[PDB]
């Protein structure tokens, strides 16, 4: 996955990655495998941008979709 | 023939939930920054906060109070897979100290309650991994010691838990749980388990098969002396469902009663994924609030029919 | 404080007496104790020791009741002082429906 | 006499306490009139009035009335209660 990398504006050390319809995240602390992966989409994603007013939230849009999937990663 | 008005309270951050007392005249609320207030009302009406603290390294979902009975015990429970409990001690500024807690969770603890009254001081825990947890405490002078008394794995992603304020000598206890998880699969959200005294063990007794899309709340009604159960649900339309026992036969008591379910209301006024729901002293009026930043309140009518009520707006302009 | 007691003075005698080092003895004698309000057993103390809940609630407000409280020796029920002080103002007859005029039957 | 009473047994009316009297089939029409209305107080107070023992002795007038207690409870009319 090397497209659409991005860094969380609250936490620097939070990388989010796509190919295809998997999206995975990464620690550039530890980065030598994804943290986590989400679960894979049917439809290939499009867009993934972090939220700058909001801390640990990141959404998602899939190729002709109607819905953006939000995600919530401030649990850790 | 609703009017609001605005409670001259102070907040900082962004508040997430608020819970009553049992008489009404104390407040707990939980804001986004891990804090706890605690607000009395006087004599002549105002409100006052009493005290404040940060409770856990996560963050905090819901915060709830227990029966007078026991004197003054909160049960709050955090993101952090932990669940406080807090006792009130004074000697007079008040000082609260956490008395237990419990991090049996392997997620996050997503909902926690009080059991009734009349079933001694036993709590129960809802989290992500699906399991609902019910604990006890034999001793109600030691609020230091908690044992886990029932464990159950639902399957799914618990989201809220209810039990059944019912306490006549008939009616067994039982817990409804429901489920937030959006698998494009159709399957039941909502299931009901009733405690069975032969076994000593709780069992799935009815499993509304009509609700499949994401649930998040529900709700009991007051008992009141009435013959039947009724519940509420909030979906992207909200629901009301009544359970009616069937008449247990002599020849033979085996396992879960047998019940009758009918919808009795399905509002979709929201237009919206419905937030809240919630029931009055009586349980005859229904306050429920959604995404579209309206509060709706449902009442019976003469013909038994159920009917909008009150229209509010987040800001408390009228509608 | 022997003195102060001569001269009508009773709390600066207590107030006097609360420096003493030596401690006094209890009372020996009658004592009270509470049927528990769940197990109905003989409990002496505010908690019981088989059912481990509040054995005395108040006859007014329902509540535990842990520090000072009346209670009628002849109709053996009670509660917080100052709800039954409250009650006892305006009405005459125990609380609780039992029908005895405890004042009449305790103030003796 | 007996269809008019069955009627208003299943219609839960308080009216139909004339032909019941203070038995059983009047438990039964209050208990269907509270399903109704959820009034516990007006209930409460025409079961006392000169019912025999026996017809205070059901379960469901008992937990009408400890219903109207813990709410007069919850208001702190203690003195009422
Ligand atoms: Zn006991
Ligand atoms: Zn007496
Ligand atoms: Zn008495
Ligand atoms: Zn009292």
């Amino acid at each position: 996955a090397v497209q659409g990398v991005t860094v969380d504006p609250y936490f620097h050390d939070r990388v989010a990655s796509f190919y295809e319809g998997q999206v995975a995240i990464w620690d550039l602390r530890k980065f030598e495998k994804p943290v986590l992966t989400l679960t894979e989409q049917p439809k290939p994603l499009t867009k993934v941008a972090w939220c700058p007013t909001r801390t640990g939230l990141l959404a998602t849009l899939t190729r002709d979709s109607n819905i953006i999937r939000l995600y919530d990663m401030q649990h850790t | 023939m609703f009017v609001a008005r605005s409670i001259a309270a102070d907040h900082k951050d962004l508040i997430h939930d608020v819970s009553f007392d049992f008489h009404g005249r104390r407040m707990a609320t939980c804001s986004s920054d891990q804090s706890v207030k605690v607000w009395d009302k006087s004599e002549s009406g105002d409100w006052h906060c009493t005290a404040s603290w940060k409770t856990h390294s996560g963050s905090v979902w819901r915060v709830t109070w227990a029966h007078p009975e026991f004197g003054q015990v909160l049960a709050s429970c955090s993101f952090d897979r932990t669940a406080a409990v807090w006792e009130e001690i004074v000697g007079g500024q008040s000082h609260w100290v956490k008395r237990t807690t419990l991090v049996d969770s392997r997620t996050s603890v997503t909902d926690v309650k009080f059991a009734p009254k009349h079933m001694g001081l036993m709590l129960a825990t809802c989290s992500a991994d699906g399991i609902v947890r019910i604990y006890e405490a034999p001793d109600v002078m030691n609020l230091s010691q908690w044992s886990l008394q029932h464990e159950i794995s639902c399957k799914l992603s618990c989201s809220c838990i209810s039990w059944n304020p019912s306490s006549s000598r008939a009616h067994s206890p039982m817990i409804a749980v429901g489920s937030d998880d959006s698998s494009p699969n159709a399957m039941a959200k909502v299931q009901i388990f009733e405690y069975n005294e032969n076994t000593r063990k709780y069992a799935k007794a009815e499993t509304l098969m009509t609700v499949t899309d994401p649930v998040h709340d529900i709700a009991f009604a007051p008992n009141l002396g009435r013959s039947f159960h009724i519940l509420a649900i909030a979906t992207k339309d909200v629901r009301i469902f009544t359970l009616k026992p069937v008449r247990k036969e002599l020849t033979s008591s085996g396992g879960p009663t047998k019940f009758e379910i009918h919808i009795v209301a399905q509002f979709d006024n929201h237009n919206s994924q419905v937030w809240r729901v919630s029931w009055n002293i009586t349980g005859t009026v229904l306050a429920s609030s959604g995404d579209d930043g309206c509060v709706r309140l449902w009442k019976a009518n003469y013909m038994d029919n159920w009917k909008c009520t009150g229209i509010l707006k987040g800001n408390g302009s009228p509608v | 404080g022997e003195i102060l007691y001569r001269w009508g003075l009773r709390e600066k005698r207590a107030e006097v007496l609360k420096f003493v080092s030596c401690p006094p003895d209890p009372h020996k004698g009658i004592e009270f104790g509470v049927y528990c309000s769940h197990c109905r057993s003989e409990v002496r103390g505010t908690q019981c020791a088989i059912c481990k809940g509040f054995t005395f609630q108040c006859a007014i407000c329902h509540v535990a009741v842990r520090g000072s409280s009346n209670f009628c020796l002849t109709c053996g029920h009670g509660g917080h002082t100052s709800h039954m002080m409250e009650w006892f103002r305006t009405q005459e007859v125990c609380p609780t429906g039992c029908g005895c005029h405890c004042l009449l039957e305790s103030t003796f | 006499i007996e269809k008019l009473t069955n009627e208003m047994k299943e219609a839960g009316n308080l009216e139909g306490i004339l032909l019941t009297g203070l038995t059983k089939d009047g438990v039964d029409l209050m208990e269907s009139y509270v399903d109704r209305t959820g009034d516990v107080q007006t209930a409460s107070y025409c079961m006392l009035q000169g019912s025999p023992l026996d017809v205070l002795k059901d379960e469901r007038v008992q937990y009408w009335i400890e219903n109207y207690r813990n709410l007069l409870d919850a208001w702190r009319f203690w003195h009422k209660r």
